[PDB]
């Protein structure tokens, strides 16, 4: 959120002017999403999965 | 006489003895209302037990810890988790140690096959700072894993 | 419940709030609760009449134990106060037996007040 | 106002919102510039449909002007019809004809539905003459009218005040056009006859359609009930039903339902049974609605025997009665004083697997509260709580008053506290019940606490609060504060009823004041109010206090005859001893049973009055026997308690005379034991004062306490002492009972 996380850069600009604590981005920055599309252009799919340690549910991260 | 009737699962007789106390001028203390609550709770009567607790509160008497733990045990046996939580909150409001009653409630909920509500109450108490016994920890872990509930 | 002793058998503790000013409830009452013969049936209430007989018999046992000792606790305290030429271990033994007698007397008084407050 | 999302298309919804948010002077074309070549004609039709419902006719008219000037969005027949009804509903009759005359100029031929909108436009403003001019114009313009267009002009004439002969002429016009007639106009024909009270003409309308082989609907018979009911000839409706029965057109049950209910409104019992027998001969199976109407008609006239037989027949008619049918029986039985049968009805209702309703709950709870059936009310409350039903405020008030009847103050207070827990806030009825219950027992501290609650709640104080306070201080012995509250009530407002003067007379008689009593007695009887039993009994009591045998006799001389009522005659003859015989006491018991239907609240006061009179007129034996017959009736349920622990007598709700009579028979029953080896109670007590006053020295000087103590002291010597822990009880240990016919009961 100081380089390329578009959504989190705008929230950091807002919280620091009100002084209300900065949370973790938790999403992928635009440099990783840029890499995924380029790999898609080579007919390669790159998916990021989160496996819950509670119920072992596989969650597909938006990328 | 009141305790003899209460041990015989006769709440109506206990109320008779309480009205006899009222007629004779003897004010019913927390012990008499505890006997009435126990009489109602022994024969699985939650509504009458709560009515007896309401009578004790309206009488101005402070209920004993035994009355509250009997009520929470009755609620756990019936599976009434929310009523047990309300009773625990009342016990906390009356400056009482709710750890033992919390253990009783969760153990009864486990015993009567109410594992979801037992897990909910146990987690509420654990996040609240209370510590359970080793046996209760082992029981919760083993039962949850037997049920296939890895999250709890 | 009468003496406001809460917690599991290995963590008996006086609340010290509901008592207000009752100096009677201390570690001696906890020891009595841990050593007195007791019965429990979940939520079965006790009949007062049986409690009177039980506490009378227990007080008889305690008084028999006190009688088994050649002296009393008050005379032991008087001996300590008048003591001027004894070793440290001498007073230690005197205080040990005096403390045991005090514990038995505390048990007796606790049973008395428990049977009184049962109503 | 924004259109519901998803109700219409996105572009259509956007147009309506922007037009709604457009200023009145804003550019309509500018909004339509974005939507140009986007919305079809039908899309604009929905726009005018949306605008019409909201009532903004100006924007629709403004848009309709602009749409005329453009070709790509030229309005069609559907648009014209919608806006005409919009203008007509608002009363803009002139603007309706303006647009309606634009059709020849705009190149749109007039249609049937366009005239239908215009007819109802002028129809709703009362100009029915205009509609007939437009109706005839269609005949000249060769436009075939539709059924709806004909119906609109038909009902327009009805609201316009057209003669009934006109409606018949219009209907005959419809039939000659070749269009099949409909009963909707036949309903209008029967409605107008009912409106103008025409019976023969209405019967002709019903006969006319019957020969056409058309099944009448319910509205025809409701109109037939209306027209014959006004003329008082509902028997012709039975003739109407009978004629069609043999004609192959069997009447329906719903037709009988209105006819049966009409006789109930007219109070015709013998007509109702004839119709039901007439319906039975028709072979139709009675429904639930028929069952309730007969019970409602029979219940209000006091045929309690008939409804019980009727209920058995309908239950045995292979039809399970509904909850609403059960409720009607509860109301009449509750009003009829048959509380026990109401409860046993619930026993059968749960055994027949019918779930009760809130209405039945309130009915039975009110019946139990009025009848002082606290146990049944508590059972019903627990049952309805066990089924996840939140009780209403009225039900809680009923159970509170039920508990207060039997002097069970703690249960009533618990229920009152539970009211707030479930969100059922107290009402004025709840406060009235609490005040009456506390006033009966003399708990005036609770009375002032409740008065403080009322004043901080801001609720206005009616006569019930004032007279409840009066009687609470009267029973509590605070005569000076009672008269202070009386004059405070007289200062502000409200007119004292007979109850207020009764209470002040009772408190005056109790506090040894013959002069005020006789003044109030001669003042109140001057209003021609048929003075009640209470005043006569109180006067007999106060005259017996001072041994005014002449006054007692002169009151009895006018009391004996009592040509008006029977209760006064019976009581006046029985107090003198004329009814003491076994055959002569049954009239007294029957009049007591009849009187035991107005409520335990009235019964307790009536028994207090008669017991005081009997005690202070030397009829101690009669007072004892009347108390004995009252105990098994249900009044004074807290009077006696017998068990191994305590033998008790409760007098806090009684008067001084009633307390003496109860003490006289209680001491005698205590002497019955010690003659047998059947043990002895640990304690014998007298509940002189019950309430907050017990834990105080104020109850020591209460009139009830001192009176009971002096009676016991001068009857059984110094054996019954006070309690060292309670300030309102007289106690006697079992040891002092061991050393103990004690009171002589004789008729003067």
């Amino acid at each position: 959120y100081k380089s390329d996380h578009i959504r989190a850069r705008q929230e950091v600009l807002g919280t620091t002017i009100i002084g209300g604590t900065i949370p973790k981005p938790e999403d992928a920055p635009e440099s990783f999403r840029l890499l995924v599309r380029e790999l898609r252009s080579l007919a390669l799919e790159l998916n990021h999965f989160l496996v819950s340690e509670k119920n072992f549910q596989i969650n597909r991260k938006e990328v | 006489e009141l305790m003899e009737r209460a041990r015989n699962r006769d709440p109506s007789g206990v109320s008779e003895v309480i009205y006899d106390m009222i007629a004779a001028g003897l004010s019913p203390g927390p012990r008499s209302f505890h006997g009435l609550v126990v009489a109602h709770a022994l024969n699985g009567d939650e509504q009458g037990a709560m009515h007896s607790l309401r009578k004790e509160l309206g009488a101005g008497q402070r209920p004993l810890p035994e009355t509250m733990i009997a009520l929470v045990r009755l609620s756990g046996s019936k599976g009434n988790a929310q009523r047990g939580l309300e009773l625990l909150a009342a016990m906390e409001k009356l400056n009482y140690d709710i750890r033992q009653a919390w253990l009783i409630l969760v153990e009864e909920l486990v015993r009567t096959n109410h594992l979801e509500e037992a897990n909910k109450v146990f987690l509420k108490g654990a996040r609240g700072g209370m510590r359970a016994t080793d046996q209760l920890y082992d029981l919760m872990i083993e039962e949850d894993c037997k049920a296939g509930d890895h999250s709890n | 419940s009468v003496f406001n002793i809460f917690g599991l058998p290995e963590e008996y503790y006086h609340d010290s709030e509901l008592s207000g000013d009752d100096s009677f409830v201390d570690g001696a009452v906890i020891a009595a609760a841990r050593t007195l013969p007791t019965w429990s049936d979940i939520d079965l209430p006790p009949i007062p009449s049986a409690e009177r007989k039980a506490v009378k018999e227990l007080q008889d046992e305690c008084r028999k134990m006190l009688a088994e000792y050649p002296t009393t606790s008050e005379q032991d305290q008087k001996l300590l106060d008048s003591l001027s030429e004894a070793r440290t271990t001498f007073a230690t033994a005197v205080k040990y037996r005096m403390h045991r007698k005090m514990f038995i007397g505390k048990i007796i008084k606790a049973l008395d007040i428990y049977q009184e407050r049962l109503l | 106002v924004s259109v519901e999302k998803g109700k219409y298309s996105y572009d259509v919804e956007s147009l309506i919102n922007k037009l709604s948010s457009l200023p009145p002077r804003g550019s309509i074309a500018r909004c339509l510039d974005i939507f140009k070549n986007k919305l079809s004609l039908n899309d604009f039709a929905l726009v005018f449909k949306e605008f019409a419902g909201r009532g903004d006719w100006q924007r629709s008219l403004r848009l309709f002007k602009y749409m005329q000037r453009q070709i790509w969005c030229k309005p069609n027949e559907h648009i014209y019809t919608i806006m005409i009804s919009l203008l007509g509903r608002e009363g803009l009759l002139d603007k309706c004809l303006e647009v309606f005359e634009e059709m020849p100029s705009q190149g749109v031929a007039r249609s049937v539905f366009s005239y239908t909108a215009l007819i109802n436009a002028y129809g709703r403003n009362g100009r029915y003459e205009t509609s007939l001019e437009l109706l005839d114009r269609m005949k000249s313009e060769k436009i075939s009218p539709s059924i709806l267009t004909y119906n609109t002009v038909i009902n327009a004439c009805a609201r316009g005040g057209l003669d009934w002969e006109g409606l018949l002429g219009l209907f005959a016009e419809m039939r000659h056009e070749g269009i099949q007639p409909d009963i909707v106009t036949y309903n209008t024909l029967l409605s107008a006859c009912a409106i103008r009270g025409l019976g023969d003409e209405a019967e002709m309308v019903f006969r006319t359609m019957n020969d056409g082989g058309i099944v009448p609907d319910l509205t025809t018979y409701s109109h037939l009930v209306e027209t014959f009911g006004k003329l008082g000839r509902l028997e012709k409706v039975s003739d109407l039903l009978s004629e069609m029965a043999s004609g192959g057109s069997l009447p329906d049950i719903t037709s009988y339902n209105v006819l049966l209910e009409a006789y109930a409104k007219s109070g015709s019992i013998k007509e109702a049974m004839g119709v039901f027998h007439q319906m039975q001969a028709a072979g139709c199976s009675p429904n639930a609605n028929t069952y309730s109407v007969l019970l409602n008609l029979f219940g209000q006239n006091g045929r309690y025997d008939d409804v019980r037989q009727l209920f058995l027949e309908m239950k045995s008619s292979n039809t399970d009665p509904d909850a609403a049918t059960y409720n009607i029986l509860i109301d009449v039985f509750g009003e009829g004083g048959y509380f026990k049968e109401v409860v046993t009805l619930f026993h059968d209702m749960v055994e027949e697997n019918i779930e009760p309703d809130m209405e039945t709950y309130e009915g039975i709870i009110f019946a139990c509260g009025k009848g002082g059936l606290h146990e049944d009310a508590r059972k019903i409350l627990q049952y309805m709580t066990a089924k996840d039903v939140v009780p209403s405020s009225k039900a809680y008030t009923g159970v509170i008053e039920a508990f207060g009847q039997a002097a069970l103050y703690e249960e009533a207070l618990v229920a009152f506290n539970t009211m707030h827990e479930v969100g059922s806030n107290p009402s004025i009825e709840t406060f009235h019940s609490l005040l009456y219950s506390f006033a009966r027992g003399g708990l005036f501290k609770e009375s002032e606490v409740i008065l403080s609650r009322l004043v901080n709640s801001g609720i206005p104080r009616n006569r019930d609060t004032f007279n409840a306070t009066i009687e609470a201080y009267k029973q509590g012995g605070k005569f000076e504060e009672a008269v202070k509250t009386y004059v405070d009530m007289e200062k502000s407002r409200c007119d004292p009823d007979e109850r207020t003067l009764e209470a002040v007379l009772s408190v005056y008689s109790c506090a040894r004041l013959v002069d005020e009593c006789r003044e109030q007695f001669e003042e109140m009887k001057a209003s021609d109010i048929l003075p009640s039993i209470m005043c006569y009994c109180m006067m007999l009591s106060v005259y017996g206090k001072t041994e005014s045998w002449d006054d007692v006799n002169e009151l009895l001389e006018e009391m004996l005859s009592n040509r008006v009522s029977n209760i006064h005659q019976v009581i006046g003859q029985m107090i003198k001893g004329n009814y003491d015989d076994d055959s002569n006491w049954q009239i007294v018991e029957y009049v007591l049973d009849k009187l035991n239907s107005e409520g335990c609240g009235l019964g307790i006061r009536f028994y207090n009055a008669l017991l005081d009179a009997l005690w202070w007129l030397g009829q101690k034996e009669r007072a004892a026997r009347v108390l004995n017959e009252a105990t098994k009736r249900g009044i004074f349920p807290e009077l006696f308690r017998k068990n191994k622990l305590v033998w008790s007598v409760d007098v806090h709700r009684m008067s001084e005379g009633g307390m003496y009579t109860a003490l006289s028979v209680w001491l005698n029953d205590l002497s019955d034991i010690l003659v047998k080896g059947q043990d002895l109670p640990q304690l014998a007590v007298v509940v002189s004062v019950r309430g907050q006053l017990e834990k105080s020295s104020a109850a020591r000087e209460s009139p009830i306490t001192r009176a009971a103590f002096s009676f016991l002291q001068d009857h059984v010597s110094s054996s019954f002492s006070f309690t060292g822990w309670n300030g309102g009880r007289i106690m006697c240990q079992r040891s002092q009972l061991k050393q103990l016919n004690i009171v002589a009961l004789t008729n003067s």
